[PDB]
Parts: C-alpha cells; structure tokens; sequence
C-alpha cells in the first residue's frame, strides 16, 4: 500500500516499482498463487496454468503493477497483457513476482521468457 | 481417513429428511485453521475443493458458458476464487464478478457496488456466490436473512437457464428461508462443506440442473436446522488432500448443447436432459451495472 501509492507520484510507474523494490522496499505481496500441476509448457502467459516444475502460476491480474494500481496500461492497444490470463513465474523469484514481470519480456517468437525459457 | 482426501462433505440425506429445532451451532474445531500449501490464499484451497465437489456433480458445461461469481472480492483488493474459476472453467467461458468494494481479477467483466446494481440481460449458466454480510457477525434468535438473498432469490427465479446450477454460500447465521426452499426446483441439491474451511459453519448451498418447477417441497427453516444438526454430529478434519492430484482439476468439455424452447415443447425427454446435466435451455445470443 506505500509502494501502490508511490507510483501515483510519478510518469515511470515501472520504474519507481523497481527502483523502490531494488533499494530494498517491501515487493508487493497478495498476488494470487495458484495451485497446479507442475506438468506445464512452461511459457510466461497462458490461457491456463503452465507451470513446469521450477516455476510457480499466478493469476495475471493480480501480478500487473497497471491491474493492481489500478493506473493507466502502457499497451497501445489499452489491453493489459496479463488480465484474464495466467503468469509462470521462476520459482526462484517468487519474492516479487510484480518486480519480475516488470523486468522481464516474453520472447518475441517463441513466448518463453528471455532469460528464463526461451532457447532461440 | 478416506473423507480428508476428498474435497470435502456433502449433507447426506440421512439429514436431510430429520425434523428438529434449530439449535446453535458447536464444531470442536471451531476457528482453527490449517496452513496452505505455499504463498497461496486459503480461499485459493477453498474455491479449488468446491470446483472438485462440482465435477463429480451433473454440470451443464456449454460452449461460451455464462458464468456469475458474486462476493468474488477481497479487503486485499485480489480475487483469489476467481482466478480458480479461471483455471476450472473452459476456456472460453465467460466470467462476470461483482463486489461491493473495488478489487482487480481475472474476470471478463469486473462490476463494483452491491449486487442488486447487476443487471443480468439474459440467462446465466452458473452462479457462485461467496457474499458474506459483516453485520451477521452482530447476533436475538437465529432468523432467516434477507440481505443480498431477496436478489438471488430472484435470479434463480427469472435469470438462470433450464439447466443451470447455483452455489451459494451460507454460513449458521447468513442464510435464508426462501433460498433453501428454491433448492427444490432443481434436478438436486445438496449443502457441500469443504474440508480446507471445515472448521467454520460455512457451507455452500449447491442446486445442480434448474427445472423451474418443484422437484421437492422443503421446508427451508426446518432444513437449515437440519444442516446444523448435521454440522453438530459430524467430525470433520481440516485437509488439503484433496489437492495433491490435480490432473483431472480442470472441468470436464462436456459441450453441452444450449436450446430454445417454449413452455408447452418441454416434455419428459427435455425434462430427463435437463436433469442430467445433458441439455440447457435459454437464449444463445449483457451483464451491467443498473
Ligand atoms: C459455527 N459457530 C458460530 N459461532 C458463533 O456465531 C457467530 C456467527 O456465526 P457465523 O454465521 O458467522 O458462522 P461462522 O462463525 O462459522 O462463520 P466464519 O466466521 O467461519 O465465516 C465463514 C465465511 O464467512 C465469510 N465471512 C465471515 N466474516 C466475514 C466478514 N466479516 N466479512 C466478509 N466475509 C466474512 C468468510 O468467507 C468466512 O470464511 C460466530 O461469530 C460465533 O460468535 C460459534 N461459536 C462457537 N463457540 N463455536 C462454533 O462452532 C460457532
Ligand atoms: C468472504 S468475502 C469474498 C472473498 C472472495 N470470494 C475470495 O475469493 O477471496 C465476502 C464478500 O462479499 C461481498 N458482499 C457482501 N455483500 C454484498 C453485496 N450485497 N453485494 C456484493 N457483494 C457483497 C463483500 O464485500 C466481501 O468482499
Ligand atoms: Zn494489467
Ligand atoms: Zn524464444
């Protein structure tokens, strides 16, 4: 609630999240962790859950720093990304899943997150 | 321990046909809680164990089917069940969810106020409801509510498909003469209790396959005092077994047809669909806030 209030002061909502969570603020919390099987592709954004084992799925609505902000989504298109759909997220990085989304991309071509998935 | 690995217990009808007075309601567990199996909401487990009770019953699951999930808000502004119903249900189901108070999901369509704002253009399919009252918290003698039930009440009666089904939580103290009465007028009912909130008077009253016409003639005050006496004789474990093996979590495709038909065509065989879970009947071509 500090943190969601923060980035109503500024133009560079990604980057007053990442800055406050990088200089050691508190990662956003209550993102919806869902259960599954951990028996999935693996992608970063699906239409259902796709957690491999080393991941975890969450609710993308509840990930999007826009969705849960509730300011203005930077897509052209005015559509979240997210919303509607569901996250996979490094199980590594479970600490802040709303920093992760905002420093990572899906591959362009394959939809695996660069960095963490994507083999091209 | 067979019941901790499944979802949860379903009034049996060795209760359901008693004749008692309400009592108070007294589980031994009462207000425990048991931790959940990761960063993960208990309402995550509590919606996952409804939806498995749900796929062994008779469900209508068409294409594009209308599903309504009211109470689906939070006080952390998230909607945990939501997001389950979108795991559960088809992909392209559509999801409405309402809450008096703003909140962000996984909905199609998102509406805030009270329920009675929502304006439901044409019939649904299915109806979750998990709306709560804080002032039932507030106990004189335990009375049947009106509440948000006048307006369930009513969507059972003119905005829910022949067919469709309804779940709806009630609690010792928040329920509802008349709802339970509805119950009647489906193929079958049932109050289902999930074992990962076992220790609460919660329960969701489920009418699975709408007839629009009464099955079964129930006396709705007798029978919520029958499912406090069951709740007062029946052991129940907090668990989260059941969701161990999630492989078959995701609802069936059954493709259940949707038909139009007037009142005078439905006949024995219509009739046998629908209460197989085989056949809807509403509109197949507008969910707002009045
Ligand atoms: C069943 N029960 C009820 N009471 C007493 O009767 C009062 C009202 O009884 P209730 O109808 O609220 O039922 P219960 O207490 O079982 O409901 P619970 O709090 O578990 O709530 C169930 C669900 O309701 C929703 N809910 C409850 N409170 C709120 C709220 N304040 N706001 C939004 N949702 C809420 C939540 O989803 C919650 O999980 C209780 O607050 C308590 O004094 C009991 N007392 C003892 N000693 N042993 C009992 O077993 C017992
Ligand atoms: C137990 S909470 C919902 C928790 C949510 N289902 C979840 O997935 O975590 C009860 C909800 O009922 C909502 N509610 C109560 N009365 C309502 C009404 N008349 N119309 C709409 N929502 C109502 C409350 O605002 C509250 O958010
Ligand atoms: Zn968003
Ligand atoms: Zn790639």
């Amino acid at each position: 609630s500090s943190v969601l209030s923060l980035v109503n002061f500024t133009v560079d909502p990604q980057k007053a999240y990442l800055d406050f969570v990088n200089a050691g603020g508190a990662p956003l919390t209550n993102c919806v962790k869902m259960l599954t099987p951990k028996t999935g592709t693996g992608i970063a954004i699906s239409v259902k859950p796709e957690s491999t084992a080393d991941q975890e799925t969450y609710g993308g609505a509840s990930v999007c720093l826009y969705c849960r902000a509730h300011i203005e989504h930077p897509d052209v298109s005015g559509v979240c990304k997210y919303k509607g759909k569901f996250v996979q997220i490094p199980a590594q990085c479970v600490r802040d899943p709303v920093g992760f989304c905002l420093s990572n991309t899906p591959c362009n071509v394959c939809q695996y997150w660069i960095g963490y998935g994507c083999n091209c | 321990a067979s019941a901790d690995w499944k979802p949860g217990h379903a009034m049996p009808s060795l209760f359901k046909v008693q004749n008692v007075n309400l009592e108070r309601c007294e589980l031994a567990n009462y207000k425990q809680s048991i931790p959940m199996p990761r960063g993960v909401h208990m309402n995550i487990a509590k919606y996952m164990q409804l939806c498995q009770y749900l796929n062994t019953c008779t469900l209508a699951v068409p294409a594009n089917m209308r599903v309504i999930h009211f109470g689906a808000g939070s006080d952390k502004g998230i909607a945990p069940g939501t997001s389950v119903l979108r795991q559960w249900l088809p992909t392209d189901a559509i999801i409405i969810d309402n809450d008096l108070n703003e909140f962000v999901s996984d909905a199609d369509i998102t509406l805030f106020g009270d329920c009675v704002t929502v304006r439901v253009g044409q019939q649904v399919d299915l109806v979750i409801s998990d709306m709560y009252d804080p002032t039932t918290k507030n106990v004189g003698s335990n009375e049947s509510k009106a509440l948000f039930f006048t307006y369930l009440c009513n969507l059972i009666n003119n905005n829910l498909a022949l067919g469709g089904s309804v779940a709806i939580k009630i609690t010792e103290h928040s329920w509802s003469v008349e709802l339970y009465e509805l119950m009647g007028k489906f193929a079958w009912w049932t109050v289902f209790c999930t074992n990962a909130n076992a220790s609460s008077s919660e329960g969701f009253l489920l009418g699975i396959n709408y007839l629009g016409t009464i099955k079964e003639n129930i006396d709705g005050g007798a029978m919520h005092a029958n499912y406090i006496f069951w709740r007062n004789s029946t052991p129940m474990n907090l668990s989260t077994y059941s969701l161990f093996d999630l492989s078959k979590f995701q609802l069936k495709l059954k493709g259940t047809p949707v038909l139009q038909l007037k009142e005078s065509q439905i006949n024995e065989l219509v009739i046998s669909l629908l209460s197989q879970g085989k056949l809807l009947i509403r509109d197949n071509d507008s969910v707002s806030t009045d």
